[PDB]
RNA sequence: CGUGGAGGUCAGUGACGAAGCCUAGACCGUAAGGUCGGGUCGAACGGCCUCUAGUGCAGAUCUUGGUGGUAGUAGCAAAUAUUCAAAUGAGAACUUUGAAGACUGAAGUGGGGAAAGGUUCCACGUCAACAGCAGUUGGACGUGGGUUAGUCGAUCCUAAGA
């Protein structure tokens, strides 16, 4: 499915002192707060060159 | 069920087991390398002494910054403590193992403990908060206990095992020879 | 009655170890701190004391 | 546990200096196909069970008070009944037992309308003893038959 | 061996130079160490009394020269450790020094 | 076992703060079993609870 | 050479234990690897000719989850503070009472309330989970009780406003 992977509002927080750069879905207490998404190395996220 | 290593015969020795138990880990396992290799009266009493604070149990493998004691010249180690709540909840193991050892009926004149083995659980984890809202883990460290107390018995001095000679010819012939002439 | 019981007892042994102070908290926890995995402690308006 | 002897059948030798009690209730059989058994069953005040063509509903009437367990309640007419009914022996009573107008000297219906007047508050501080742990009820068994 | 002999007790020999916080409590440590070492025993118990005479000049100024008695009771049924027991007990005198250990009959 | 309870309902029936409740140590049976405003009541008639009445505060060098 | 699937093929293998996993046990291949033996295992799985691909991780301050050493270390140090006896209780530095000492010193650690909080108030039985320590106790657990307005406030009126 073509919007799969993609709910989500991730933004990246920048270059980090022991942080990666993968945009990370903001908010609090959501457990997923601070996990990130958009990529195929991040859990639930979508897969790269999706089968059209 | 499941007991660890047995070795002896389950018909002469007795088993008694602890799971799921609030202790420090670290102390219970010393504790237990301390008791090990004992028999059951002489340890009673040895506890029975530490829980009257006079003797100490050694410290084995985590004794790293402890003050020094007055006392651990008995077992040639500088580093010993007095771990009140492993040493009462060992009293009871040991003490439900004499109890069903007497259940069980054999002869517990000579019963001395056989087998120990001090294991960890799955860690207690509570939620404690630190600087700047920091949240880190707060874990304790549940024990597991197995006592396998067994009663001294007889060896057998029978040696078995025999050896089977090869000689070359040359070693037989040197063989012979020296029992013709051994005379 | 007492099967219902023992169903008790070892239903709140999970809650127990995840150290919920009861059926009721929920209290989750957040993976990361924004105000803590960001910014440039640089000269001026410091992050925090 | 049971604090009973659990019909010592073994020994039962009669000796003098004392009284006895001999009680005995039989139950008659009707047309029955085979054998079966007879027990007893209690009876409800609800009518919310079921409906049957012979269904009794009741309430039992007689009650005693446990004087192993201390308590007190919170009601004017509950405490003069309980003391009273501590001044009376311990036995199963009825109700209309109690009344400083039992005696009937003289019949008439004067007597009797005060002695209900006086049993209506006695019901009420009554239900509240049955509501605490002060009482027991009295059971009231039918007898009746089931096949083995 | 019920016995009961009146002892004398100075609090400047084990209280001098104590924190001021814990007069008191070093005062009842030390007044039940002294009867365990002058009877023998395991169990001590100390009096109501004897409590309220220790504190009543004052949780940092406790009187030096304080007279106690020392009975020996023979445990209770059902007592695992043994039937030696030691019960402490005030008594007040007219002046401090001038008297000595003395041991009072039964009666 | 408790007491807490019936300490503050005996001061407020009395009228007095719950520091100025005395109570018998010897005698604690009844007033463990009581817990009504009239048990309360019967038993400070009875004298099982003391007033303990203000603290003297002089004012005589004043 | 290896993996998920497809088409055929070996009248393929399989509860007399297939896949998976552990193995200082044995063979073959220069190797990626393959075969076998041994232990647990309980339900499906391979070789051969081709076809097909989301197919071969040591890393990317990689993502999720789990766990280590540093370690029974740091630490559990503001508010001047506790003591004894009895009782309950398997078990008392902390639960209850009593006996003492204390402090808050009326712009209080009291008595009411306003926002907010929403059953926490209280009673009864009970303590595996929490009160960084124990708890026989609780603002914890389980079951229930409790707020009564012609006069108290809203509902009536109006301001800056909508």
């Amino acid at each position: 499915s073509e919007k799969a992977g993609h709910q989500t509002s991730a933004e990246s927080w920048g270059t980090g002192r022991a942080v990666a750069r993968i945009p990370r879905v903001g908010g609090g207490g959501t457990g997923r707060s601070g996990q990130g998404a958009f990529g195929n190395m991040c859990r639930g996220g979508r897969m790269f060159a999706p089968t059209k | 069920a499941r007991y660890g290593a047995t070795s002896t015969n389950p018909a002469k020795s007795a088993s008694a087991r602890g799971s799921y138990l609030r202790v420090s880990f670290k102390n219970t396992r010393e504790t237990a390398q301390a008791i090990n290799g004992w028999e059951l009266t002489k340890a009673q009493k040895y506890l029975e002494q530490v829980l009257d604070h006079q003797r100490a149990i050694p410290f084995r493998r985590f004794n790293s910054s402890i003050g020094r004691t007055a006392q651990g010249k008995e077992f040639g180690v500088t580093k010993a403590r007095w771990p009140a709540k492993s040493v009462k909840f060992v009293q009871g193991l040991l003490q439900n193992a004499a109890a069903n050892a007497e259940a069980k009926g054999l002869d517990a004149t000579k019963l001395y403990v056989s087998h120990i083995q001090v294991n960890q659980a799955p860690k207690q984890r509570r939620r404690t908060y630190r600087a700047h809202g920091r949240i880190n883990k707060y874990e304790s460290s549940p024990s597991h206990i197995e006592l396998v107390v067994t009663e001294k018995e007889e060896a057998v001095a029978k040696a078995a095992e025999k050896k089977v000679v090869r000689l070359t010819s040359r070693q037989r012939g040197r063989i012979a020879a020296q029992k013709r002439i051994a005379a | 009655r007492s099967k219902a019981d023992r169903m008790a007892k070892m239903e709140r042994r999970e809650r127990n170890r995840h150290a919920k102070q009861g059926e009721s908290d929920r209290h989750n926890a957040v993976s990361l701190s924004k105000h803590l995995f960001s910014g440039k402690r640089g000269v001026g308006k410091t992050d925090f004391r | 546990f049971t604090n009973v002897s659990a019909i010592p059948s073994d020994d039962f030798v009669v000796q003098s200096g004392e009284v006895y009690l001999i009680d005995l209730k039989m139950a008659s059989l009707e047309h029955c196909t085979k054998k079966g058994l007879v027990t007893l069953e209690t009876v409800d005040s609800y009518t919310g069970k079921s409906h049957k063509a012979g269904e009794l509903i009741a309430r039992p009437g007689a009650y005693v008070r446990d004087f192993a367990q201390t308590h007190i309640l919170k009601l004017k007419t509950s405490r003069q009944l309980l003391t009273k009914i501590d001044k009376q022996g311990v036995y199963p009573f009825k109700l209309s037992h109690l009344s400083s107008n039992f005696p009937f000297v003289h019949e008439n219906e004067e007597e009797l309308q005060s002695l209900k007047k006086d049993l209506k508050s006695f019901r009420l501080g009554m239900s509240e003893i049955s509501n605490n742990y002060l009482c027991v009820e009295s059971p009231i068994q039918i007898a009746r038959w089931v096949p083995w | 061996d019920v016995v009961t002999r009146e002892y004398t007790i100075n609090l400047h020999k084990r209280l001098h130079g104590v924190s001021f916080k814990k007069r008191a409590p070093r005062a009842v440590k030390e007044i039940k160490k002294f009867a365990k070492l002058h009877m023998g025993t395991d169990d001590v118990r100390l009096a109501p009394e004897l409590n309220q005479a220790i504190w009543k000049r004052g949780v940092k100024g406790v009187e030096y020269r304080l007279r106690l008695r020392i009975s020996r009771k023979r445990n209770e049924e059902e007592d695992a450790k043994n039937p030696l027991f030691s019960y402490v007990e005030p008594v007040l005198v007219a002046s401090a020094k001038g008297l000595q250990t003395v041991v009072v009959e039964e009666d | 076992a408790n007491l807490r309870t019936q300490k503050r309902l005996a001061a407020s029936v009395v009228g007095v703060g719950k520091r100025k409740v005395w109570l018998d140590p010897n005698e604690t049976s009844e007033i463990a079993q009581a817990n009504s405003r009239n048990a309360i009541r019967k038993l400070v008639k009875n004298g099982t609870i003391v007033k303990k009445a203000v603290t003297v505060h002089s004012k005589s060098r004043t």
